[PDB]
């Protein structure tokens, strides 16, 4: 639950494979795992769509960060085929992926670098940075100027 | 159809005064049929209104009454204004053609499933082909409609082309509504194109044309036609296949500025006319 709370680090599910196996083995708590897997297809949908749900949710978390993870290399570190990643993109087209940028030659995707209207984006960022430096610079300047008065 | 409509109209100019106005229903019905054949909606609405004000007091057998409602539904279905009223006209027309003629009934229910399949609802099509009432009038005609409804509920394109390919030997005698069928084909094509291209800013033409497994000729021509129609921002490419989307938000600047320049040119020229008049 702590790993699924926030800041989901890119880790291998193989460490969780034995965790789910012993989750089916131990009976002191969370015993009805065989009842979760009672149906022959419902449990397969919950497992496949569960690993799909986390392998897409981590994409939804890293989508906020503009670090350009270069998912072409991430597919190599995760040891999976690119076809099911294209199917994951087929889940993104309904998951509101309209704010993205792809490339024809390479396979690197871009979740940032828009047309960048200078009247809205650069204006907003320059407002927060410049004004934040103005009032923030105004606070500690006279605040420190009042803090140095106690030495007299 | 020109000399028949003109000679028939001039015949109406001298037959509206003659007694037994019930005979005018046939030549006005054929008048609406040839106005639809010539693709003229306003005059078909005026002459159709004449057929309504003529058949309001005249109560000829329903052989001509139901054809007025069917042709009215075709006229309203030509512009695609409202499918509910047109569906009501085809419903009353089907009530008029009930149990009187097998081809007229199968084309009446064919027109019902047509005007009702144009609004993208196959559930009522299945409800009409599953009932025992309309089951006895089923045949080779309703199979193509079941394939169109199946391709509509499945959101498939190559299956719709298969319906237009295998059944073209009952789609060869298809009426003028073939343009509307091509409008539905181009409508689902527009939905798929704005479905897969929209998330792809720049992607391969074969990587996006593989899922649809169709050639780039017709798709490229329709796309280029839609960019030439200026409905969205985009441009095609042949040598490299690069897709670029861009827009120019500040439109109200160059228009107002150009209007100020053009309007002020007349001011300066008029000033030169006043000075040129007062000096020489």
């Amino acid at each position: 639950l702590l790993k699924l709370f926030t800041t989901m680090e890119l880790m291998r599910w193989s460490t969780l494979v034995e965790d789910y196996g012993m989750e089916l083995r131990k009976g002191s708590l969370e015993s009805p795992a065989t009842d979760v897997f009672g149906s022959t297809e419902e449990g397969e949908k919950r497992w496949k769509d569960l690993k799909n749900r986390v392998v897409e949710h981590n994409i939804r978390i890293m989508a906020k960060y503009y670090t350009r993870i270069t998912m072409k290399r991430m597919a190599q570190l995760l040891d999976l085929s690119v076809d099911e990643s294209e199917a994951f993109l087929s889940n993104l087209v309904v998951n509101k992926t309209i704010f993205a940028k792809v490339d024809r030659l390479a396979g690197i995707i871009n979740f940032q670098r828009p047309k960048d209207p200078n009247n809205l984006l650069n204006d907003w960022s320059q407002k927060l940075n410049s004004l934040m430096s103005l009032v923030n610079k105004t606070t500690h300047l006279i605040a420190k100027e009042e803090m140095i008065h106690n030495l007299q | 159809y020109q000399e028949a409509l003109h000679l028939g109209s001039q015949l109406l100019r001298e037959l509206k005064k003659m007694d037994d106005k019930a005979l005018l229903v046939e030549v006005q019905l054929l008048e609406s049929k040839t106005y639809h054949a010539l693709s003229n909606l306003p005059k078909a609405r005026a002459a159709l209104t004449s057929a309504r004000t003529t058949a309001n007091a005249i109560y000829c057998p329903p052989k001509l009454q139901a054809t007025l409602d069917m042709q009215s539904g075709i006229i309203h279905a030509a512009e695609e204004k409202d499918w509910k009223t047109a569906y009501s006209y085809f419903y009353e027309a089907f009530e008029g053609y009930d149990s009187i003629d097998s081809p007229k009934a199968i084309t009446s229910l064919k027109y019902m499933l047509l005007c009702k399949i144009m609004l993208n609802t196959p559930e009522d099509v299945q409800a009409l082909v599953s009932g025992k009432l309309a089951l006895r009038y089923a045949g080779r005609q309703t199979e193509a409609l079941k394939c169109v409804a199946q391709a509509s509920k499945n959101r498939s394109l190559a299956d719709f082309e298969k319906a237009l390919t295998d059944y073209r030997a009952e789609l060869r005698d298809d009426p003028i509504i073939s343009t509307h069928l091509a409008k539905l084909y181009d409508n689902l094509l527009e939905q798929n194109l704005i479905r897969v291209i929209e998330p792809f800013s720049r992607v391969q033409i074969e990587h996006i044309s593989s899922l649809i497994k169709l050639s780039k000729a017709d798709v490229e021509r329709k796309l280029s036609q839609m960019i030439l129609d200026k409905k969205f921002h985009g441009i095609l490419d042949q040598g490299e296949g690069v897709l670029i989307i861009f827009d120019e938000p500040p439109v109200d600047k160059t228009y107002e500025a150009a209007l100020e320049t053009i309007q002020n040119m007349s001011k300066v020229v008029d000033s030169l006319y006043n000075k040129a008049k007062k000096l020489t």
